RNA sequence: UUGAUUUGGUGAGAGG
DNA sequence: CCCTGTCTGGCGTCCTCTCACCTATGA
DNA sequence: TCATATTATTACGCCAGACAGGG
């Protein structure tokens, strides 16, 4: 199985998971800690921000490749604005401070 | 774009303000159409239009007026992901407290209106009433009310008087809650007390008393007003494959809440009586808590069937919440995902990738290199192109790939070296081609695998993949020194059998040119792969500085070794090829390449490696027989022997003359002498069978049994598999653990008949049960390492410190088992190492230890030196670079950047597999005594006794290292003396441990002081010899009115005067214990060495025990403070023991469990680190007695011994690491001049830096006290909260987090990781540099 | 070609600043305006800043110096073409 | 402006 | 009042593949 | 079709952490 690009889920921006449905790898949390514990700092940016989640991202990025410019524009992943709302629809205000 | 991340509660004005319209109506959609519903739930007004630019029922349907809100619509007019990020509020009826802060444990409105749990509950689930500032009444503010308690007050105070319930109730009593007031009372509360028990739980309530007047956090917060909704777009409402929808669980849950609310307006409303709206706002108050955390109120509630249904809470928490399912592991685009095959032609940087799977991942670069050429204009064409596969883009896919690397990923990666980066090479194919030796290090097999490969898209992450992650760049193990690309199995089984030799074959001792000839006589069939043959080699020695110099000579060797010797790089000698080359000799061949000529010819050497042996053992073909395992002659008459003993001691079981548990011992003695005897004959047969002649009479050598160079060879086997194929499979035991009595005497090439097989299928099914329960344990524990070490960034380069521990060669009793070059090597000394002789500088004091340093310390015969570890580092937040010590994968030191803490958690957790979870002293060598921590004295007969208990007892040789260690205890009779030279065998020690010896230091007569017969001894008379002995009692059997009579014997002179000890005032009476036996009796003179009385008395969830810092059920006890010490108390729960120093003050104590056999006397003094019991010793009570350097010794012996008897190598960096991340919390002993508290615990770094900043002012600083977390309680212990809730338990830690209003200062590897930047350790460290500067 | 970038890493000594200053140039070269100091060979952009490296021509201090040239000569461009 | 629903959740079985 | 059983909560391995099955009521 | 709103099973194994009881 592969997957350069199609279709993802609803609640969150992750590509969708299996075969019958065309989809990707998840890419774990074991494997997460490899390419930390190399200096996998760029890998490991565009392989959660760019490559899996962050809409803005990644349309820049498909259309950045099929230009010939390998250069990600990354921002935050949508995931994580997601874990923003769920934790603010509790009692709890966690926002995001100066720039 | 953002720095921290701050929580903090959520105000009604706050929640307003987020909000975008009152979610109303409960009413979800129409669900027989499509529309949702205005106003309910999923509204129009309220949040925005389903469609894009639209008014979802009827207007603007171009780009022009992108806004307005007619009055038929009651919509906005934006995105389809605006809904996503807008959210409602429900206007609750009546107020509901969080269930976060009633219920957290601690929570967070118990330990703050100082009122119970119980309590609290009662009065909230409307089953209780609470007083609210009555008046002039005789009842308190906290104390609550009951029906009867409110009924009769009702009558009676009926004018000024105020008791509600519920949350308004608790809501007021937050509300009117002076925070400053209580603050100071508190604050005077626990200065005008001693109570221990109310110290820290006064401690514990103006700590957060305190913290909410700092933040912004209102304590009429807690209760929820302004209930919030989740966005729509988060709680999806799709269908499945059919006509209905299948609904979330939050709808139920806000559908609900809704449909409550609505009802207790009505009801408050129509004015309903007092009951109805109480079990209205009850039942409000539990579908709120039921909403926000289900399940933690009683029996969570369900939809269908009788599954509950999850909440906003188990949206956050466990394995599947948003943290460790959607934030640290993601699902990822240009992925895939096949069976691994081998493809043994690969070179090691580059592996095989389907042309299928090359042109679904690499679409986007085709897509632009079909753009570039012009073979197509629009990027429709081109994915026409690419779905009709034409002849063109196949050059155009062996264009993109060429050079740009992949991450091939094995499944279960457990260490850094299970995601590598390759250069794909095309295959005709369905299967990734994986190249042979770099499985080794996935733990791949070719077994039915499965790899995952990963497109490194951007240019600054092929660079990554080629510079940090290329497959040539991982060729040493990050744990340790030992090389990962060590050739596996074939082609060792190759090269075994190619340099080997034997007595006769063609080309016998015949001489050779060179060796180009060697294998074209080989080649053309003149001579044999092994034929012993002078060749004349030419070996080039770079003795020089850099210089290679070539020596050619004439070498006794083999055809295979000068074969072997055409692919060996030029710096290498030819005795790396001149012995047998099992699989030990071909790891240190490419070792010392490795360690000589670089990495660029131990890459192209270790290919052709793998070439030259898959060559050759194709060419020999080893296959394996029925024949090959053969059987011993002797192995019947071993076993007709081993039933005779069997027989004799069944015979005299049958006529009783022994015991049973003795017969069972001498059986399985004589088997597992039996089974040695079988093992021994059929390792003859095997490993000297072949017996061929050359010119004359016949001559051995080692064998060419197939099964027999499997084993020699290293390749696969051991021992103890070639012997239960040819020998008796031993003596399985049952899974009652203990062994069974007969054995299984019949070997594999023999057939097992029934009950023998059945006895090995319980042998085998534990040891399946064993793995299969074994690796979900070594996964979390090396999760719990992970998140412990987490932050540790190499930060520095030199911490500029003196202090480091002191590393000895590892000494458990037997031979000297870890020498000093395994644990000191790649380390930075602290101070320089003084050579043996006499005060040299042999080494300076900040030189890294590689081999060079190493092999000139170990020809000096250096004792032990002090390096600079991890646990000693003084750099705030991070590692300095001169205390990590080596790379350990690369041969330098650690680079400014390099995420060790990492890598060391995954070092130590990696192993948790292969790991397990469920007289006198005799010397071995020859050398000279030395002792240590030694108090003694010559008896009358001349054996050197010990008036010490902790003695050491080490056997130094004659060059100055230590040899041998042992502990000798209280009273011993040593045959030797101090600084004298024994022989090999000789015994030195002697003891008695069931008889504790109450020995002497002078002579004289003997009196019995306080000994009565009757109270305190007894008279027992001896029954079979008639030595009689007065037998002393304890305190438990004797009554109340002798009960505090101590017996003791006190030495005097031939008049009777007390006898002094030697140095002292003070006579030397010794305090006889309980359970004694008085063996000298009365008027009977004595000396030293002479006893005055008889008193008779692990694999993985160690690691785990050791790391989570448990305590033992039984620990060895201590003293916290040194001198004299005496008795207390008879038996109120336990035994005193009180301590009083000589000079410092006396009144320290501890009340001893009497359960254990001590140690001390009553005319003992003791010391900190001094033990009083024995048995296990906690690590806390190491930390706080002897020293940091002293716990991270032990927890690196105590852990390397687990992962020694399983035999991994491990090196002790990655232990002392994840020890200084178990330390780091500190506590305050005195509060100093700073601001903080007394008993406060703070983090060790802010601790330091803050009087470190004040003493380089005028004023002094303040004096902390370390403390040892656990790892689990030191990761959620930490100062970022988002690092402590990607961890376990995420509702407490938010708790915490939000009343105390913390802030997230990010700073670390997984605060990066959840919120999607770089990390600050690799790539991005630089990155963090220049954002830390900018600011 | 390329197998391993060693030498690359011997004259940069840090192993994690030769993946910025090779990701600098290669994206002076792919976008990028700029020609490669170095036959190429048909290798990629990755390669050819990395075969650049490990011949001792680039390396921050040298990227640096051409941006401040490039900036000086975009300075004396607008200075010469306005005044 | 040129097209569409599983993830959701349970249960059972399997691979490494 | 300092030990103490006792009770309550909170952990328990990653990755993948196949299949089936999904609230009752009701004038 | 369109609002109404929650009951008759038990069978893990530590391991911390908080709580009423009593010498
Ligand atoms: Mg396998
Ligand atoms: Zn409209
Ligand atoms: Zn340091």
């Amino acid at each position: 199985h592969a997957r350069s690009t199609g279709s993802y889920s609803l609640v969150t921006q992750q590509p969708l998971g299996g075969k019958a449905q065309f989809g990707g790898q998840r890419f774990g949390e074991m494997e997460v800690w490899a390419l930390e514990a190399y200096g996998a700092a760029y890998t490991l940016q565009e392989m959660l921000t760019v490559k899996s989640d962050d809409v803005n991202g990644r349309t820049k990025m498909y259309k950045n490749i099929v230009d010939g410019n390998h250069q990600m524009e990354p921002g935050m992943p949508e995931s994580f604005n997601v874990l923003l709302k769920e934790i603010r629809s509790l009692g709890i205000n966690i926002e995001l401070e100066d720039e | 774009e953002f720095d921290a991340i701050k929580i903090a509660l959520a105000s009604p004005d706050m929640i307003r303000s987020w909000s975008f319209g009152e979610v109303k109506k409960p009413e979800t959609i129409n669900y027989r159409t499509f529309k949702p519903e205005r106003d309910g739930l999923f509204c129009a007004r309220i949040f925005g239009p389903v469609k894009d630019y639209e008014c979802l029922c009827g207007k603007y349907k171009r780009l022009k007026h992108r806004g307005v809100i007619c009055e038929k619509c009651g919509v906005e007019v934006t995105q389809t992901k605006v809904r996503r990020e807008r959210m409602g509020h429900i206007e609750l009826a009546s107020p509901t407290a969080h269930i976060w802060f009633l219920k957290s444990l601690p929570s967070r409105i118990g330990l703050l209106l100082d009122m119970p749990l119980r309590d609290i509950e009662r009065v909230l689930y409307f089953e209780s009433y609470v007083v609210i500032e009555g008046g002039m009444t005789n009842l308190e503010r906290q104390q609550i009310l009951t029906e009867e308690q409110y009924l009769d007050a009702l009558e009676e105070f009926g004018d000024e008087f105020d008791a509600k319930m519920g949350a308004e109730a608790i809501q007021a009593l937050l509300k009117s809650m002076d925070l400053e007031q209580e603050c100071e009372q508190l604050r005077e509360e626990l200065n005008e007390t001693n109570s221990e028990t109310k110290r820290k739980k006064l401690t514990k309530r103006i700590k957060l008393l305190e913290a909410f007047v700092q933040s912004g956090n209102k304590p009429e917060w807690m209760i929820l007003t302004v209930l919030p909704v989740l966005p729509p777009d988060l709680r999806p409402l799709v269908p499945l494959d059919g006509g209905r929808f299948a609904t979330s669980d939050l709808n139920d849950l806000y559908r609900r809440v809704i449909n409550r609310n609505n009802r207790l307006k009505r009801l408050l409303d129509l004015a309903a009586p007092d009951i109805i709206v109480r079990n209205e706002k009850r039942m409000l108050q539990e579908a709120v808590d039921a909403l926000l955390d289900n399940g933690r109120r009683g029996r969570a509630i369900t939809g269908s069937n009788k599954r509950p249904l999850k909440s906003l809470a188990d949206m956050i928490k466990g394995k599947q919440g948003r943290f460790r399912q959607n934030l640290l592991g993601k699902r990822v685009d240009y992925s895939g995902r096949s069976v691994i095959t081998v493809g043994p032609y690969l070179r090691l940087h580059q592996c095989g990738l389907p042309k299928k799977m090359a042109l679904e991942l690499f679409k986007p670069f085709i897509y632009g290199k079909l753009e570039l050429r012009g073979l197509a204009t629009t990027i429709k064409a081109a994915k026409k192109m690419v779905e009709r596969e034409e002849a063109v883009v196949w050059d155009i896919l062996d264009e993109v790939i060429r050079e740009h690397p992949v991450l091939l990923n094995r499944a279960p990666t457990l260490h850094r070296l299970g995601i590598q980066a390759f250069e794909p090479v095309l295959i005709e194919g369905k299967a990734i081609q994986l190249h042979p030796l770099v499985c080794a290090a996935y733990n791949a097999d070719f077994d039915g695998d499965q790899m995952a490969v990963h497109v490194p898209l951007t240019l600054e992450a092929q660079l990554e993949a080629r510079a940090l992650m290329m497959s040539t760049n991982n060729i040493l193990s990050p744990a340790n020194g030992e090389p990962i690309i060590v050739p596996s199995q074939d082609v060792v089984l190759g090269l075994y059998y190619m340099t080997r030799d034997c007595v006769n074959a063609k080309g016998e001792g015949m001489v050779l040119t060179g060796p180009k000839e060697a294998e074209r006589l080989y080649r053309s069939g003149l001579a044999s792969l092994h034929a012993r043959v002078k060749v004349r080699i030419t070996e080039y020695e770079k003795d020089a500085n850099g210089e290679l110099v070539a020596k050619t000579s004439l070498k006794d060797t083999t055809v295979g070794r000068a074969i072997l010797w055409m692919i060996v790089p030029k710096g290498l000698p030819y005795s790396i090829v001149n012995q047998a080359l099992g699989k030990k000799a071909i790891s240190k061949m490419l070792n010392t390449c490795y360690r000589i000529l670089g990495l660029k010819p131990t890459v192209i050497f270790a290919d052709q490696i793998m070439y030259t042996g898959f060559a050759y053992a194709a060419r020999s073909g080893a296959s394996v027989g029925i024949d090959d395992m053969v059987i011993p002659e002797k192995k019947h008459e071993i076993i007709s022997e081993a039933e005779a003993e069997v027989a004799e001691i069944q015979e005299q079981f049958q006529s009783g003359l022994v015991t049973a548990g003795e017969r069972y011992n001498k059986v399985i003695d004589i088997w597992a002498a039996a089974n040695d005897r079988v093992s021994k004959a059929m390792m003859d047969n095997l490993q000297t069978e072949t017996v061929i002649n050359r010119d004359g009479q016949e001559e051995k050598q080692v064998s060419f049994n197939s099964i027999y160079m499997m084993a020699d060879s290293g390749a696969r086997g051991s021992a103890a598999q070639i012997r239960q194929l040819a020998g008796m499979r031993g003596l399985m035991a049952k899974p009652d653990g203990s062994i069974i009595e007969t054995p299984i005497t019949a070997n594999f090439r023999e057939g097992l008949n029934v009950l023998q097989y059945f006895i090995s299928t319980h042998g085998a099914r534990k040891g399946l049960a064993d793995t299969a329960l074994k690796t979900a344990n070594s996964g979390y524990l090396t999760r719990r390492l992970v998140d412990v070490a987490q932050d540790l960034v190499v930060t520095e380069d030199d911490c500029g410190t003196h202090e480091g521990i002191m590393m000895t060669p590892v000494i458990e009793g037997g031979d000297v088992k870890e020498p000093l070059r395994d644990r000191v090597l790649g380390r930075v000394t602290a101070e320089d190492v003084l050579k043996p002789g006499t005060a040299d500088i042999l080494v300076p004091r900040n030189t890294l230890l590689h081999e060079q340093w190493c092999d000139l310390l170990e020809e000096n015969s250096v004792d032990a030196v002090k390096v600079r570890s991890v646990v000693s580092c003084d750099t705030d937040f991070g590692v300095c670079a001169h205390c990590y010590g080596r790379d350990l994968a690369r041969g330098h030191i650690i680079n400014k950047g390099e995420a060790i803490g990492v890598i060391a958690a995954q070092s130590i957790g990696e192993p948790g597999t292969q790991l397990t979870m469920r007289s006198s002293i005799q010397v071995k060598n020859k050398g000279s005594i030395k002792l240590s921590n030694v108090k003694s004295v010559v008896n009358s007969s001349g054996k050197l006794v010990i008036t010490s208990r902790n003695t050491e007892l080490k056997l130094i040789d004659e060059f100055g290292r230590t040899k041998e260690s042992y502990k000798v205890p209280y009273g011993a009779v040593l045959a030797k003396g101090d600084g004298e030279q024994v022989a090999g065998g000789e015994t030195v020690a002697n003891w008695d441990p069931h008889t504790m010896p109450v020995i002497t230091e002078v002579s004289g007569f003997v009196r019995f002081t306080d000994m009565i017969d009757g109270q305190t001894i007894t008279r027992q008379t001896d029954e079979l010899t008639g030595l009689s002995s007065l037998v002393v009692l304890d305190s438990a059997e004797r009554t109340a009115g002798g009960k505090d009579l101590r017996p003791a014997l006190k030495i005097v002179d031939a008049q009777g005067n007390d006898v002094l000890i030697p140095g002292t005032d003070m006579p030397a009476q010794y305090f006889l214990p309980g359970k004694a036996i008085v063996q000298l009796e009365d008027g009977v003179q004595i000396s030293s060495g002479d006893t005055l009385a008889r008193i008779p008395q692990g694999g993985l969830p160690r690691v785990a025990d050791l790391f989570e810092a448990r305590r033992p059920k039984e620990p060895a006890i201590l003293a916290e403070i040194s001198g004299i010490v005496s008795f207390g108390k008879e038996t109120k729960g336990k035994r005193r023991l009180v301590i009083t120093p000589v000079d410092g003050s006396d009144p320290y104590e501890e009340m001893i469990p009497k359960w254990r056999q001590l140690n001390v006397f009553e005319g003992e003094r003791v010391e900190r680190g001094d033990v009083i019991s024995d048995g296990p010793e906690a690590p806390h009570d190491i930390l706080r007695l002897r020293g940091v350097h002293a716990v991270t010794r032990y927890i690196v012996n105590e852990v390397q011994d687990v992962y020694r008897l399983q035999g991994v190598k491990i090196n002790d960096k990655h232990i002392e690491v994840i020890v200084r991340q178990m330390l780091r919390k500190a506590t305050i002993v005195n509060a100093g001049s700073s601001d903080f508290l007394e008993g406060e615990q703070v983090e060790y770094s802010r601790v330091k830096i803050a009087n470190r900043e004040l003493e380089a002012n005028g004023k002094v600083g303040a004096t902390y006290s370390r403390d040892l977390l656990g790892i689990t309680k030191a990761s959620l212990a930490t100062e970022s909260f988002i690092s402590a809730a990607s961890f376990q338990e995420t509702t407490r830690v938010l708790t915490e987090a939000a009343v105390a209003g913390k802030r997230d200062e990010l700073r670390g590897l997984k605060e990066n990781v959840i919120v999607g930047r770089l990390i600050p350790a690799g790539t991005g460290y630089a990155y963090h540099q220049d954002r830390m500067r900018r600011r | 070609a390329r197998v391993t970038v060693q030498d690359a890493v011997e004259k940069i000594g840090n192993r994690f600043d030769l993946v910025l200053v090779a990701a600098r140039r290669a994206r002076q070269m792919q976008v990028g305006g700029k020609d490669p100091l170095v036959p190429e060979e048909n290798d990629k952009t990755t390669v050819i800043a990395l075969r650049e490296i490990e011949e001792g021509l680039i390396n921050n201090q040298i990227l640096d110096v051409r941006e401040r040239q490039e900036q000086q000569e975009q300075e004396a461009a607008e200075l010469q073409a306005v005044t």
